[PDB]
């Protein structure tokens, strides 16, 4: 213990001096008179200062303070020895704006000596004052008007509250409807009983006010320590008791509560407890980070990750791959002059009351005088479509469990482009699957096509069945062969190279376009007498190919 | 307690007619 | 007095309100 | 001149169109309604067919309540020109309330409402209600008696198209879709026949123009007699709210109070309903007499004053008595006309036997209307004689020369936001016990006057010096402490050295210089309040240069001691400082010698931008990555302040090494010229402001920094022209010797030349070249590149290669080998 000296806490800074004090001593009364200018966080500082105190040797006083939401910050106070401030009083509470509650619900303070004092606390209910009645050592039957300001405490902090039931009628992807089922009795009904929430005059009721805000944890509390709070979205007041919260984010835990708004002169009020609900699933976000890469001629690799909220529970990823035709040589572009090696792509709220009050009084004034007294799919599904020749897939698709982030294909059309989706899908709610027809689904995300190509080919293009002829034993030598069985893209030029088997001789090669073979699929080359060797190869829009095996001829 | 619109309706329901103020 | 002081600030009955009429 | 009225006017006493349509018959022949006219509780009005063009004006007021089967109010009022409003119902002259079938007003001929105002409410089928500028119709004095609400204007009534009609105040002005409203200039004060044809001032509401050119007033502005207007009634006749009548005639004219059927009394030339203060009517009810002395007293019972109209029946009461405290609770949308009525209601009273209570009031400005109150007697509201609670408009208590003796009990005060505590303290000597201070349990300190400026004293704050980041303030007004050092001359004394905490300064950014003040509640307290200072000298720091701030000074004291002073807001602008960096600079290559720079200034300039500035510097191009063998893999294509005007030129004058040009503040684009081909360039885009006169007339040449900071942007001229390749090619046999090809390298390389391609081809058809690679360097050592070649005819081409990439081949040449 420390038995710290009592004093006047003119500000939060001076409150810091009282940190760790378990007992407060000093004949003069401890005084709390903290203002709060252009700031917040009065509660944390004060409690950090006084939370340790458990007994006050002298009386306690707190007055001329703003933003002091409550006196509950005495987190350990249980005794007030009550040495006074005046000889009659031991707790002195005066002119405390926005002060609304004494000690916490499970806390009691023993006023050892003297009575209490309360006046001009506009936000503190009189009934909350009487909670102290059984705690005093004197055990009085009630508080005298001289000690408690019955008609000057909490005059606009009404606390005759009664609870309101609330229920959700319907929810949707971005909206929900709210009811209030505890029937408020706007205007005394004069026949029936029940309806405890009754307004003696119908004009006195402005309307229900709906509060709602996003809360992933579903534990947000009504009030706040800061005297100003704007996390709640406050709706306009209506008397119907029905509201339709809209522009909501699907599949997010919302929290809401309602309060009845009445003219300043009406004492009765009502509030509901904080309730929670979810906004149903929506369209899952498009798959992020997707990227595709080549593995080999007939095999491609796809990886993706889901880095944004799914708006639901993933049921299965869906992968589709459509063959997109490989490029065709542009006939207006020359070859054997520009050969190809094929580099490849890829605030104040303060409700005002004057208008309604004036209208209400004018109504009464009038009646007293008038009366007298006498391009994208929607049908994703498993599917494989093997080409007619049956070597490669022209369309491949599959479903995957939601935990499989990567997938590979096989038996592709070797060198070619491919367009692929990576789309997520979420589970269907009963109201959709057993209440709606198969249209407007929207239960699967959009996709961003990724274009990727395979590798050229393991053995690449080749020209088999080569043979060379020399007829009439006067005609020039000629070469014969067959085009590639499965050429990459299409062959653009045939390049027949040959060499002379003699020292100081180097291979030199012709160059012709893919055409000029329609007559017999044979090509003729003049040559002089000697022993030579030939070797043909093909060139394709996919790039250069490999030579065949050599051949030989002895010209003469 | 009858006030405002509710009392206007009660009056409409009762007596079906009213009396002058300066006949 | 008129009406409101008779039937708004306090309750009225089908007679206490029957005097404001020409017929019944 | 003497003036006539149109038509021979016939009056008819106040009327109440009630129950059934057939009762409209009594409204026949009524030129002017002597009193009030009310139309109410007609369940169905449709059957009526006859209009009433004769009805011209009404003295007191019009009320329409719960009339149905009526669509156009013109059905009853064709020529309702002027509403005089000598007597107002709750301060209102025209009332249209709770009517479901009403859609059209049709008040084309209406011109002037002389007193009070109009309330149109609860007419869901009504439209055009908000279109008419009632301000033109009401009196030139206070006009706020205008309440237009709850008339189906949500969405459906938005079909209020009006004709097409004149358009003013961002709206059309029309009674209905086919009746444009009429104004007139100030010279007529809204009694003109049309926009320009204005009659004499003798008329109100207009006049008929005779075929002979003579005017004929629709109604007299002043009283009337024998169908002629004049300033005042002739002797022997008494004014009766629109005209002059004999005493015997006036004796018969009646007027209707809440319930009382009063009759006029002809006295001092006025047919007054009841004798004025200090007078009593003779028992024969023929004239008014001073009664038995000035004390013509009259006692009345206390009660609840819930509205102005309820207050009227207290007129003439000198004594108020009754165990029930007299409570004032009038609540109005605005106190535009409350005082004029409350004064008539209660100004006669001088002593109250019971307590006074004033709570839940709206529109009370003060208790001045208790003009003769002198004693309260505090009979109760036990232990409280005066009671003031929750009056969000109350401003001050009895007038300065008034004094009310509260014989018994204390007083209570609370939630009076505009009631200044200084005014409260004027009651201290008025209590019977005359205490020196109120008990803390009976009058609040923050509950009262927390929002009204009320008293205090004005404080003179002056700005001393300013900078680009800071400012400094004085407070010229003196402050006397404790015993006043010298009386008089705006001392603003604090009667205790302990009391005066110090001055508090506020400031906050406001371009328009029209922010109001620091509010009394959390949030919206955007003022950066400084800590209190005793000296009155304060410094503001960390200010944004060239921004219009607003500041004011307020004092404070211990225990909220009521002697305090405050100052009005003022505005000042910080110095220009340094302009920010130019925004979004982009450089593009136009040609081999031109770069195109585009920029914008989407940022706060400070001051005024006076001179843009662009500078470009040559940066030597990259050269010779010798770590890599270019022949193995060649590069095919490439990738990517204090100053004065004028540039620098190269020795050969083919390019600018550095270029710098001043620009006018218009410019957003610029293009250089004579720039080096294929070389990176560093680009500035600098903006500058004007210099403050002090900065050159009282500052030496240092620091300055009138120009923004520079961020460099790089770009390269594109590839040069197609030319600039190997020149002067020739080939010949060295002699069986190898062939040699010789040439000269380009004089203007596209970056240093790294490799040479000797592309040679046989002349035989369908042939392709076998180009060889030479890694430059040793090219010309032998005065020509040797090449082995066999017998045959060939064509030789040569091209260069640089960091810029491949060049293009020179024209072919031929050689034959054997
Ligand atoms: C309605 O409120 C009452 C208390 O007033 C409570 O007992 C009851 O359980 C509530 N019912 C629902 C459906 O919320
Ligand atoms: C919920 O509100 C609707 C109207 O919005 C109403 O028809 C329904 O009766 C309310 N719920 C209950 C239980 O009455
Ligand atoms: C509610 O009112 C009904 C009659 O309308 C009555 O029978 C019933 O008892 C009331 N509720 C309770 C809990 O008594
Ligand atoms: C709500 O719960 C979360 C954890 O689920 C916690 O981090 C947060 O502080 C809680 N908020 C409140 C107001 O209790
Ligand atoms: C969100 O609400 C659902 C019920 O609608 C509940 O099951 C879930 O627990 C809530 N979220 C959290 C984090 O508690
Ligand atoms: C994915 O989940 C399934 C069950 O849904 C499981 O069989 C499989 O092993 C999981 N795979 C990985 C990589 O976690
Ligand atoms: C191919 O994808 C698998 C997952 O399906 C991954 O483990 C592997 O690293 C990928 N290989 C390449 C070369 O990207
Ligand atoms: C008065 O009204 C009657 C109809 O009731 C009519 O005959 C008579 O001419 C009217 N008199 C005047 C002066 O308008
Ligand atoms: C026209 O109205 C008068 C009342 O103003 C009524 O007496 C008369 O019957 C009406 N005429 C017709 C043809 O209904
Ligand atoms: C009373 O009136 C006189 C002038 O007749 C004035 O000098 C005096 O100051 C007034 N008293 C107060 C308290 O204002
Ligand atoms: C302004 O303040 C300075 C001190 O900061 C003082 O010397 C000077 O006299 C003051 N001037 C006026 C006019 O108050
Ligand atoms: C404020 O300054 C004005 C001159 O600008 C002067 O007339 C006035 O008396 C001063 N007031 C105070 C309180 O200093
Ligand atoms: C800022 O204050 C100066 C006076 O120094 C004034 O000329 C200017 O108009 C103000 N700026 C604005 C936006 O009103
Ligand atoms: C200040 O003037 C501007 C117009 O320049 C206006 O938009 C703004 O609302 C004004 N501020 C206040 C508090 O009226
Ligand atoms: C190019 O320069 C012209 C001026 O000749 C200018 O209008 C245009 O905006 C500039 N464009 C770019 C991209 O620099
Ligand atoms: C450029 O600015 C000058 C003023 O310095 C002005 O006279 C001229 O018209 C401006 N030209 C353009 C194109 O803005």
């Amino acid at each position: 213990d420390k038995e710290c000296s009592s004093g006047l806490i003119d500000s939060l800074e001076r409150a810091r001096e009282f940190h760790g004090c378990t007992i407060i001593t000093g004949t003069e009364p401890l005084t709390i008179s903290i203002k709060r200018e252009s700031g917040a966080h009065v509660m944390d500082e004060l409690k950090y200062g006084l939370a340790a105190v458990h007994k006050i040797q002298s009386s306690l006083m707190v007055h001329l303070t703003y933003g002091l939401k409550s006196l509950k910050f005495f987190q350990s106070l249980t005794e007030i020895s009550g040495d006074p401030d005046a000889d009659k009083y031991a707790l002195y509470v005066l002119d405390n704006r926005d002060l609304d509650e004494l000690w916490g619900p499970n806390q009691t303070v023993f006023i050892r000596k003297g009575g209490v004092f309360f006046h001009f606390n506009p936000k503190l209910c009189v009934s909350t004052i009487n909670q102290l009645l059984p705690m005093l050592a004197s055990k009085p039957k009630f508080f005298e008007k001289s000690d408690v300001g019955a008609d000057s405490n909490g005059n606009r902090g009404s606390c005759g509250t009664a609870v309101l039931n609330v229920t959700l009628q319907s929810v949707g992807a971005n909206s929900a409807m709210l009811n209030v089922t505890t029937k408020v009795e706007i205007g005394e009904p004069q026949k029936p009983s029940n309806a405890t929430i009754v307004f003696k005059d119908p004009r006195a009721f402005i309307g229900f006010v709906f509060y709602h805000m996003i809360d992933p944890y579903g534990n947000s509390t009504k009030s706040s320590d800061d005297p100003c709070d704007d996390r709640w979205k406050v709706s306009s007041p209506e008397k119907s008791g029905v509201m339709v919260l809209s522009n909501l984010i699907p599949y997010t835990n919302y929290s809401y509560y309602v309060r009845t708004m009445a003219i300043s002169s009406e004492l009765t009020n009502a509030e509901s407890d904080v309730k929670n609900f979810r906004t149903n699933p929506g369209r899952p976000s498009k798959v992020t980070e997707v990227v595709a890469t080549a593995i080999s001629d007939s095999k491609i690799n796809v990886t993706w990750s889901y880095l944004d909220k799914p708006y639901g529970v993933l049921t299965r990823y869906f992968i589709k791959a459509k063959l997109i035709n490989r490029p065709t040589r542009n006939n207006n572009r020359d070859y054997c002059t520009e050969p190809l090696v094929k580099a490849m792509e890829n605030s104040s709220q303060e409700y005002d009351d004057r208008k309604v009050q004036a209208g209400m009084e004018f109504e009464n004034a009038l009646q007293n005088f008038i009366f007298v007294p006498n391009d994208d799919e929607n049908t994703y599904k498993d599917e494989e479509d093997l080409s007619s020749n049956k070597q490669f897939y022209e369309v491949f698709a599959k479903e995957l469990p939601p935990n499989q982030t990567h997938f590979v294909f096989e038996k592709l059309r070797h060198f070619t482009r491919y367009a692929i989706f990576v789309v997520a899908c979420r589970e269907e709610i009963p109201s959709e699957k057993l209440r709606d027809t198969s249209f407007k689904k929207s239960l699967c995300s959009d996709y961003d096509t990724v274009f990727q190509t395979t590798k050229r080919k393991k053995f690449a293009d080749i020209v088999m069945d080569l043979k060379v002829d020399l007829e009439h034993a006067e005609s020039p030598v000629r070469v014969r062969w067959t085009p590639p069985v499965d050429p990459n893209g299409e062959i653009v030029t045939y390049e027949v190279a040959y060499k002379l088997q003699k020292p100081d001789q180097v291979e030199e090669k012709k160059c012709i376009p893919a055409a000029d073979f329609n007559q017999t699929a044979g090509y003729l080359i003049k040559l002089n007498e000697g022993l030579y060797s030939f070797r043909v190869r093909a060139n394709s829009i996919a790039g250069y190919g490999d030579f065949t095996e050599v051949e030989h001829i002895k010209v003469e | 307690t009858l006030c405002s619109e509710k009392l206007n309706e009660v009056l409409s329901m009762v007596c079906e007619e009213y009396n002058p103020v300066i006949p | 007095q008129g009406i409101v002081e008779r039937c708004c600030k306090k309750s009225c009955d089908m007679k206490a309100l029957r005097e404001y009429c020409s017929v019944v």
